[PDB]
């Protein structure tokens, strides 16, 4: 927050948490804002108090074709209590609670995994560090982290203590060369074969690619298109680059663009701009991909409204999260236990679990209740 | 089943999950800790050793060490930047010497703050490039550097730059080639010195190092003493680059367009506008651009591309020689490779490449008459015996970079630059800093002493 | 002469290497045809899309892309940089043609790129490109039986070999191919070998071996019995450009030409038609056989007024646009 | 017309090839006319819009400097500014021979031509050369450089170190078996 005074801005800052991030399964943005390319075949450690095993987040980056450069983030297992606990989100929605699947939502040892959408996995934690991870178009990674860790961290994400010069930080106590070079320091498993720099961009290669690539991720830098409300504060060159990178060397290309530009709206709605309509005449096929009752939404910015929930309060609704888009049930409407989305009047109030029907007046324990609405109330 | 002292280690005995020859203690995951879920049975070193990677098997305290793609054995040394750390128990102890920040101000408008940070910015203007003129007293600051975008031949685009070192109460224009000096205020010795790095002007305050390529590139080199308190287009130097687009007025933006309008010096001039990307404006340059920027990618830059990152050095190739579309393209190419190229001289590597086809340099040229002192060098020495500086020593001293240097012998060990020659005896230079041969009066004479009277 | 710096895509989609190789893969998409992969800057990136007309295997676009140059061929046209032109297009460096039966790419000191148009493609590429090259045609590093199949020390095969160097569109998603069953027919009449093994190719045989050649022509004739005479042609391309000189294998029936009436089929006559254009183009000339229409010795080509090919004698001249039948005259004011 | 289709070159063009006005060509403007070629100068500065511009502007000066060579001058302009010629490059750490002569020798003792005569005696013309001591006295241009004795070139021209078998060995006669 800066003030107009003095015949200056006094500024001071609110705090602030950190963001790191994996997306297009090679590029990195760290907690330092220290953009990077990481075409790596390995599980890295993403992020890690390396004081202490508090949290240990691991990200699995997959070779996807012919080249080298091609790649996919294909898993995100937040190691945590020094590897006592382990939840490993997949690339299709599977969440895997120490090895064993475990559906969404889920809310003990104050860890919380729930769905806001079905573009996006949230996995709360109060250790200090939240995941919010996506799905669709393909996988990407966000981490959040109370500023309080600041200049405490490890891994790829760096430090964390605002200086990008630090960021290549290694164990070794030098600040590393390049992206591959730090990162094949942080490798999983002795055995991976080392990242390698890549300079050949895949765009060269096929001309209709290239034209493609161009139309599209042009968009980002229009200054009429809905890009520009974000353009004077967050600068789209980098985000540009990742868009023709994909693209060009995306096999679904549609996929990887796609990617790209909810990167760039899911960046600038995190500094706070509400980026809305952008998907005129690109990315429609997720519109219509929705699961049957859903329907898309631009600002997803809370839990998702369900008749558990509504009845009986949630623990799963008391987690900020920066406002991510995605498939969910209109306003007006809630998802039962069978998932199919329907009005407050067709769902039930739950009493110690009991189904207890819509508009139903019952008596229990010397008292009177009815369920209007889905609500439950109870007299005498 | 194997041969060396790491022996077979198979998982159908051990219960599902135990750390198999994947998590092999090694000189890389010993460390950070090995992750599988899934045991792989083979050939690991007996407890108490790792293995190098390769089939051996080595103490834990002999580990070679890995730094920028390479692999050091312990008992060597490296030099990163301006000290050097040498490789014991799998780590790095550092000399521990301050390192001079650096800005970087090239091209069509690329800078590289102190801070690290990147970005490009087509100003047309004065802008401060550097200032200690910032603060809740502006007036325990001393120096001052602006620069401007001349064109050499015409009003288009930008063929070389106009620096404003002001010093305290001096004043030095570098335009056109060479130096001048306006000096106005209290007229003392100069607080600054004159050298002529090989293809550089390099001016020095004793905390403050100014070299300029005498075409379109400055490099400024600053004491660790100045950290924090600077400020202009070189950020504020406070190891925090997110914040270094801080304007005038200290609300720092997301864009490049404000920071760069903000440090305009005339409020009178009009802003920039949106800077347009080169290659998309004129795509006939562009296949040229990348054939002759893809010299960064080539064998010639191999080494250094490891100990550099060279992604945004290329992208700034091939935007200037798409950009420079009214004349003078080999210069425009040649300073957009030779940031990248100061960039490896000063991190570790003495790379030469500068080609007869490529980017050549004239160093015949002040060779008179079959001299072959003049060589070209691809490091100079850290400090020039000059006509100006006869003792031979140098305040700031900077390292090895491009340019040819006389190798002026015993007989004529004096380089003179106001001549480029290697010469017996040199001759004088006033408060203003004009040149006289010996036995000239100035407007007292000039003696083995210099200007005395 | 263009001893391995030749490779060829002919016939049932049969594919020659640059270091003698042969094998099919009945691909039905884009494929890298060549491509400078292996430099720091890529000179030129050669592709083709092969698909059917009714059951032939046909080219149906290439695209090469060289130097920011783009030319794509397809549906009888060419297009340069996304622009439509007249054969023949010439600039600097590169010069395109309606030369001949086919359309002809040249790209100088790069490649020459030949097209029938309709199954056919041969490219010719500079020695300079040595080991720098991946694609279809092979890695041009000069041996044939040891390099091109063995990916990440894994041998592997035509089918696989042809679907690697895969490259989809922007919105497309290309199947890959079945293997086809076991193969029937053979050379039954002895055709192939009785054309092949013929005197015509005779020095062609100490050049290029024809093991290849003849499997290919029995697959042809498990195909139409119309479209034998693809890999007899192909056979002949390649003798001429190993340096040999083929003879005239071609008989009324044996798929037969025709030329216009002063001008005969020849099978490796010189590239260079003599045109009293220039009627002595063909003097010192290096260029080895082409096969294609040409005049009888003695008489060169006309290309002044298109009649045919005609005796030095009597053929027109040409003055500022002006053509002058022979026996005129025209007088300046000074001669 | 190069200068009209380009006229934002036009003006850089004429400052460039204005070097042939001054006072570095003040001798030579009065031995071979040089009007046509500055036009030449200024069209190709003009046309060369497509990258490498100094080249053109180098070339088109050049064709005058050779001319003022062979009429009767030793013209040497190639200032570090302008259209600089990188002759230290062949100087191997500080050996020195590699000189740079605007008028060469009319004959070179090339590795070569080990004779030291010439079929026709060319004039002075620039470019750089090696002053081949007499310790290693023959220039070798596969290599460029001075050194002491030569190897053998065969009938393409091919070159080859002392010893080495030629697809006969390589020996102070030459290629002998
Ligand atoms: C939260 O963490 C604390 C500390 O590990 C633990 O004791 C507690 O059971 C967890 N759950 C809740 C609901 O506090
Ligand atoms: C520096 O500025 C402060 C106000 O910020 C003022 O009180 C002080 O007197 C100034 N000191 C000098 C030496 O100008
Ligand atoms: C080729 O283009 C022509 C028009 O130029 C069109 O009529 C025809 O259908 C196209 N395809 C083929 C195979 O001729
Ligand atoms: C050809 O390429 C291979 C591939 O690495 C290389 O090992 C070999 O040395 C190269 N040889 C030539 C003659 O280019
Ligand atoms: C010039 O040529 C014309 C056309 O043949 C002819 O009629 C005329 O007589 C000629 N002029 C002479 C012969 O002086
Ligand atoms: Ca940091
Ligand atoms: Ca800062
Ligand atoms: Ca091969």
């Amino acid at each position: 927050s800066c003030t107009c005074s003095g015949g200056l801005w006094q500024c001071q800052d609110l705090p602030c948490p950190g963001t790191c991030s994996v997306q297009g399964g090679a590029h990195i943005s760290t907690y330092d804002e220290k953009l990077y390319d990481l075409h790596g075949d390995c599980s890295y450690v993403l992020s890690k108090k390396c004081a202490d095993s508090s949290f240990t987040v691991l990200a699995e980056l997959r070779k996807c074709g012919l080249t080298d450069n091609e790649n996919c983030l294909k898993a995100v297992t937040l190691s945590l209590d020094g590897g006592d606990t382990a939840i490993r989100v997949q690339a299709d929605g599977g969440v895997f609670l120490n090895s064993i699947y475990t559906q969404l939502p889920l809310s003990a040892a104050n860890i919380t995994l729930f769905t806001p959408s079905s573009f996006f996995i949230v996995v709360q934690t109060g250790l200090g560090l939240q995941l919010l991870v996506q799905l669709v178009p393909l996988m990407q990674v966000f981490v959040r982290l109370d500023p309080a860790h600041q200049g405490q961290m490890c891994g790829l994400c760096g430090n964390f203590n605002q200086n990008q010069a630090d960021d290549f930080t290694a164990l070794s106590g030098v600040v590393e060369a390049t992206g591959a070079a730090f990162a094949n320091t942080w490798k999983a498993q002795a055995a991976c074969a080392n990242a390698r720099n890549s300079f050949e961009d895949p765009c060269s290669l096929s001309v209709e690619n290239e034209n493609y690539a161009r139309h599209w991720c042009s968009r980002l830098t229009d200054p009429n298109s809905a890009f520009s409300r974000c353009h004077s504060i967050i600068n789209p060159k980098p985000f540009h680059s990742n868009c023709m990178f994909d693209t060009c060397n995306c096999e679904r290309s549609e996929d990887c663009l796609c990617a790209a530009l909810s990167s760039y709206v899911h960046a600038c709605a995190a500094k706070g701009v509400q980026l809305s309509d952008w998907r005129d005449g690109v990315c429609t096929k997720y519109m219509q991909n929705c699961p049957k009752s859903q329907r898309y939404a631009y600002v997803v910015d809370a839990c998702q409204p369900t008749c558990r929930g509504l009845s009986e309060a949630d623990v799963t609704c008391s987690v900020s999260f920066v406002p991510v888009d995605g498939c969910t049930c209109p306003a007006g409407t809630f998802l039962n236990d069978a998932g199919a989305c329907v009005p407050a009047q067709e769902c039930p109030c739950y009493a110690h679990g009991t189904v207890l029907a819509p508009g139903e007046v019952v008596h229990d324990e010397g008292a009177v209740c009815s369920c209007t609405g889905g609500k439950l109330s109870c007299l005498g | 089943g194997c041969a060396a002292p790491m022996v077979y280690l198979d998982c159908s005995n051990s219960s599902a999950g135990t750390p198999g020859a994947e998590c092999l203690r090694s000189c890389h995951t010993l460390d950070v800790g090995c992750f599988s879920t899934h045991c792989v049975s083979g050939c690991v070193c007996p407890p108490g050793l790792v293995s190098d990677g390769s089939g051996g098997c080595i103490a834990e305290e002999d580990c070679p060490c890995v730094h920028n793609e390479a692999t050091y054995k312990p008992g060597e040394t490296i030099r990163v930047d301006c000290n050097t750390c040498t490789c014991r128990n799998r780590r790095w102890e550092c000399s521990h010497r301050l390192c001079l920040g650096t800005c970087v101000a090239y091209g069509d408008g690329h800078f590289i703050t102190f801070d690290g940070d990147r970005y490009s910015f087509e100003g047309s203007c004065e802008y401060i490039l550097a200032q200690d003129y910032c603060g809740d007293n502006t007036t325990h600051g001393t120096f001052r550097i602006v620069t401007e975008n001349i064109p050499c031949g015409t009003t288009g685009t930008t063929c070389s730059k106009a620096i404003k070192l002001f010093v305290e109460s001096y004043e030095l224009i570098l335009q056109e080639g060479t130096f001048k000096a306006v000096a106005r205020g209290p007229g003392g010795d100069p607080p600054y010195k004159i050298r002529y790095m090989g293809i550089f002007l390099v001016i020095e305050t004793h905390g403050m190092a100014v070299s300029w390529d005498r075409k379109t590139s400055v490099f400024i080199r600053l004491h660790q003493d100045y950290k924090g308190r600077v400020c202009g287009l070189c950020g504020n130097f406070d190891d925090n680059a997110i914040n270094d687009f801080a304007t005038r007025s200290r609300s720092v933006v997301g864009d490049a367009l404000e920071f760069g309008n903000s440090w305009k010096l005339s409020p009178s001039c009009p802003d920039a506008l949106a800077p347009k990307d080169p290659c998309t404006a004129n795509p006939f340059r562009k296949s040229w651009a990348q054939k002759q920027c893809s010299i960064l990618h080539g064998p010639t830059f191999a080494a250094c591309r490891s100990q550099v990152d060279s992604t945004k050095y290329y992208e700034a190739c091939v935007n200037d020689a798409c950009a420079c579309d009214s004349g003078g393209d080999c210069e425009c190419f040649c300073t957009a490779v030779a940031a990248y190229a100061q960039a490896c001289h000063d991190a570790g590597l003495c790379v030469s490449w500068r080609t007869p086809d490529t980017c050549p340099l004239f160093c015949d040229f002040y060779n008179p008459h079959g001299g072959c002192e003049w060589h070209y060098q691809p490091c100079g020495a850290p400090c020039l015996k000059t006509c100006r500086n006869p003792s031979g020593h140098c305040l700031v001293d900077l390292p090895g970079l491009e340019g040819c240097y006389p190798k002026c012998p015993p007989s004529q060990p004096f380089f003179n630059e106001d001549q480029m020659k290697c010469v017996a005896q040199c001759g004088c230079y006033d408060k203003d800093g004009n040149y006289y041969d010996v036995g000239a009066r100035v407007p007292c004479n000039c003696t083995p002493s210099g200007i005395q009277c | 002469a263009h001893n391995g710096r030749v490779c060829s895509t002919w016939g049932d989609f049969h594919y020659k290497t640059f270091d003698g190789d042969v094998f099919r893969f009945p691909g039905l998409c884009n494929y890298v045809f060549s491509e400078h992969c292996r430099a720091a800057y890529e000179d030129f990136n050669v592709q083709l899309r092969r698909g059917l007309v009714g059951s032939r295997p046909v080219v149906t676009r290439v695209v090469i892309k060289a130097q920011g140059l783009v030319l794509e061929a397809s549906n009888g046209s060419v297009l340069i940089n996304g622009q439509r032109e007249e054969l023949p297009y010439s600039r600097t460096g590169l010069l395109v043609e309606q030369s001949g039966d086919y359309i002809k790419v040249s790209i100088r000191l790069v490649l020459t790129f030949l097209w029938n148009g309709e199954d056919s493609a041969l490219l010719e590429l500079d020695p300079k490109y040595a080991n720098q090259t991946c694609g279809l045609c092979g890695d041009f590093n000069g041996l044939p039986a040891f390099n091109e199949f063995y990916a990440h020390n894994a041998r592997l095969t035509p089918l696989q070999f042809g679907n690697l160097q895969k490259l989809d569109g922007p919105t497309e998603q290309c199947p890959d191919p079945l293997p086809l069953p076991a193969g029937n027919c053979t050379d039954e009449e002895g055709i192939c070998h009785r054309t092949l093994l013929g005197p015509a190719f005779a020095e062609c045989h100490a050049l290029v071996d024809s093991t290849a050649y003849l499997a290919a022509c029995a697959q042809d004739l498990c195909r139409c019995p119309t479209c034998p005479c693809a890999t007899f042609v192909e056979y002949s391309r390649q003798c001429a450009h190993a340096g040999g000189q083929p003879r005239n294998w071609r008989c009324p029936e044996l798929c037969p030409r025709t030329c216009p009436l002063n001008m005969q089929h020849q099978e490796c006559g010189s590239p260079c038609t003599d045109t009293c254009s220039n009627p002595q183009r063909a003097q010192l000339c290096e260029d080895h056989c082409v096969d294609g229409c040409f005049c009888p010795p003695g008489t060169v080509l006309d290309d002044i007024t298109h009649s045919g090919c005609l005796p030095l004698g009597q053929c027109p001249c040409t003055h500022g646009g002006r053509t002058y039948s022979p026996g005129t005259s025209f007088n300046t004011t000074c001669s």
